């Protein structure tokens, strides 16, 4: 997760279409970070249960 | 008879050990099923979208 894999490393704002495109890619980046955080949280819950059982 | 009763009490304590380990293992399974029940009740919310469901 960095500005190259999130596709936010070349955003423009000088034209109407450039602003629309930048808005869409920022929203998409927020979505992908949410998904990654969800999976890491699930892993932590699972490890808590496993340590308790051990 | 005396010697056999001694060995038999040893076997009985072995059985108690086995049952105690298995019974303790089933408690974490119950706990995780309760958690899944809460997640399923949370899925029934007319404000969730496909990303939240995922």
């Amino acid at each position: 997760s960095n500005k190259s894999s999130l596709s936010v490393g070349s955003l423009g704002n000088t034209t109407s279409a450039a602003r629309a495109s930048s808005l869409k890619k920022i929203d998409a980046a927020i979505k992908t970070i949410d998904a990654q955080r969800a999976d890491l949280g699930a892993i932590q819950n699972r490890l808590a249960h496993n340590i308790s059982n051990s | 008879q005396v010697r056999g009763l001694e060995v038999g009490m040893r076997n009985a304590n072995d059985a108690i050990s086995i049952a105690q380990i298995a019974e303790g293992a089933m408690q974490e399974q119950t706990n995780m099923l309760q958690r899944m029940r809460d997640l399923t009740v949370q899925s029934e919310n007319g404000a969730n979208s496909s990303a939240d469901l995922s």
